[PDB]
């Protein structure tokens, strides 16, 4: 089902399962790496059941600081090969640039599982400049260059927030309002495995 | 306005369309900067050992061979012994390409004894010219030079046009970055050329035409008193 769906949830705790497979996962993890939202623990981030999320396809994981080391590790614990990294580049609206040195630009690791077959790889380029509207967003363009490389194909967003929320995407996350799923495969699941609607431990 | 929607449209990257003084800083730097000093060497079968004194930064350009449209692969550049070139407190600029050097390039610095502060990528810009490895998703343009430090004003981006197929070259800038961050005056740059020897910097790589390399007149450069100089301070 087209349509924007999304589940209000821990992602710690909620059967994954249920939400059947997908071409393209996006996770912008609450890294803990002095921040003014909670996180997850190194060990909680490994223990994601991402791996049953996908057979086939590509999957997309936001990383700064020591997380591009540990956001490798993930991606090769959870069965994928790293094999591209896209760079945000943030500009202001005159299209100008906003430890060691200022931070410029923010990382995407692209992973790879399986044999992805129909893909439209090479369209688009590992580079985003766009303005950054909002503090703590990502790039509105990378749901284009996702919508291109991979057309019409069911997504999930790991960690959205509501103004993530994107047709062909189920969005999960802890500050969502309620539960969406218009998708009968997955409400069907989700009623059998969530039979009075609450999602614990 | 979309920029990667543009791009798919007109072949136009995104980076094309990117529109205090720091220059006594400079100064100072060209001030304190060693005589250019310079080895050829064949570096698989040179013992690096030979290069002393350890040193304070090292720029290490392994030529890939993703950089060609003798090649050096990742099993080469992670059995080079730079932890016994590099000194307790030091830094590596290592650059690490487009693909799996991302990787093997993070593997290396930790074999060697290194943590990645910063991750410096040059962007190219194809304004006046609007490939693709079998695993690329996306169409890669930009490389990657990780910083790495051992022991206790610049933006990790630099932006220059595509160059010519075949020029191999990295962007000069690179060395403006570590320059200005004055770690120190004793710069090795593995795999250089006689098209990248420059003041204050040691370079070592096997197309060098010449040689003006000694370890003793290397070493006098930073006797007492200027062995803890930083490289952005007056002469003493
Ligand atoms: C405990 N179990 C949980 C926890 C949980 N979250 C914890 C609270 C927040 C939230 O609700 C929504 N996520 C964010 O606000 C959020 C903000 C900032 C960032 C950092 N990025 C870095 C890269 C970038 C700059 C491009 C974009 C920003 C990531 C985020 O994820 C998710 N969700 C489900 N289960």
């Amino acid at each position: 089902l087209f349509p924007p769906q999304w589940i209000c949830c821990d992602i710690r705790y909620l059967d994954v399962s249920i939400l059947g497979k997908f071409a393209v996962v996006m996770a912008d993890p609450p890294w803990d790496i002095e921040l003014p939202y909670g996180t997850l623990t190194d060990d909680e981030m490994r223990r994601l059941n991402i791996p049953v999320l996908q057979d086939d396809g590509f999957l997309f994981l936001w990383v700064t600081g020591r997380a591009m080391e540990l956001g490798r590790e993930c991606l090769n614990l959870w069965g994928y090969e790293r094999v591209d990294e896209i760079i945000w580049v943030k500009t202001n609206q005159l299209q100008r640039i906003i430890h060691w040195l200022n931070h410029g630009k923010e990382h995407c690791l692209v992973g790879v599982k399986g044999n992805p077959q129909g893909f439209n790889q090479g369209l688009d380029c590992d580079v985003i400049v766009a303005e950054v509207r909002s503090t703590s967003h990502k790039p509105d363009e990378i749901y284009g260059m996702i919508e291109r490389l991979s057309p019409g194909t069911r997504k999930i967003e790991l960690f959205g927030r509501p103004h993530n929320v994107q047709p062909n995407w189920i969005t999960l996350g802890n500050q969502l309002d309620g539960i969406h799923l218009l998708d009968p495969d997955v409400v069907a699941r989700f009623k059998q495995r969530y039979p009075d609607g609450i999602i614990s431990k | 306005n979309d920029y990667c929607q543009h791009f798919v449209d007109t072949g136009h990257r995104p980076q094309n369309f990117i529109r205090e003084l720091i220059r006594l800083k400079d100064e100072l730097i060209a001030k304190s900067n060693t005589p250019p000093m310079y080895l050829q060497a064949d570096i698989e079968a040179f013992d690096i050992r030979e290069l002393t004194p350890k040193f304070d930064v090292i720029l290490l350009e392994p030529p890939l061979e993703e950089y060609y449209r003798k090649c050096w692969t990742w099993d080469d550049i992670m059995k080079l012994e730079i932890d016994e070139i590099a000194a307790p407190r030091s830094f590596i600029f290592l650059w690490c390409g487009s693909g799996e050097g991302l990787d093997l390039g993070r593997v290396c610095l930790r074999k060697w004894g290194y943590r990645r502060c910063e991750d410096i990528c040059w962007i190219k810009t194809n304004k006046n010219n609007p490939t693709l490895d079998p695993k690329a998703v996306f169409q890669r343009t930009k490389e990657h030079c990780l910083m790495g430090i051992k022991g206790t004003v610049d933006i990790d981006l630099i932006i220059t046009e595509e160059p010519e197929i075949g020029n191999i070259e990295k962007p000069v800038e690179i060395f403006h970055i570590i320059e200005h961050f004055c770690l120190g005056r004793r710069r090795l740059h593995l795999f250089g050329r006689d098209s990248t020897i420059r003041p204050g910097w040691l370079t070592v790589g096997p197309t060098l035409t010449n040689s003006n390399y000694n370890a003793e007149t290397y070493a006098s450069y930073f006797s007492a008193p200027n062995s803890y100089l930083t490289g952005c301070t007056e002469e003493i």
